């Protein structure tokens, strides 16, 4: 199967995020998690 | 610790054209930030709602 080394989110405003990122490490890493299962679910893994 | 929306520097730019200590530094620097978001947004408050002669875009 695959590994999902890095996992980045590009969207960005430094206006609603006050001058901080879009999205925490955590639910970065929790999408990373997410990702990293459903291609352990072993289907055609990239459309998924 | 300085809010973040306020770290980095700000200033307000006005332009014609013909076309179409360590911490004194810091909490100056975030003073000037937030004083030059309160110009602003007073300016573009009195763009977008105020009716005057010859309208702006914000």
């Amino acid at each position: 199967p695959w590994r999902l080394l890095k996992l980045e989110i590009l969207v960005e405003d430094k206006e609603t995020g006050d001058g901080r990122a879009l999205v925490h490490s955590m639910q970065i890493s929790f999408i990373h998690q997410l990702v990293q299962s459903r291609l352990f679910a072993d289907e055609k893994p990239l459309q998924d | 610790q300085i809010p973040s929306d306020l770290e980095g520097s700000a200033y307000i730019k006005v332009s014609i054209q013909k076309q179409a200590p360590h911490w004194q530094t810091k909490l100056e620097a975030a003073q000037n930030v937030l004083l030059c978001k309160e110009i602003f947004a007073q300016l573009s408050r009195e763009a977008v709602q105020i009716k005057s002669q010859v309208p702006h875009i914000v």
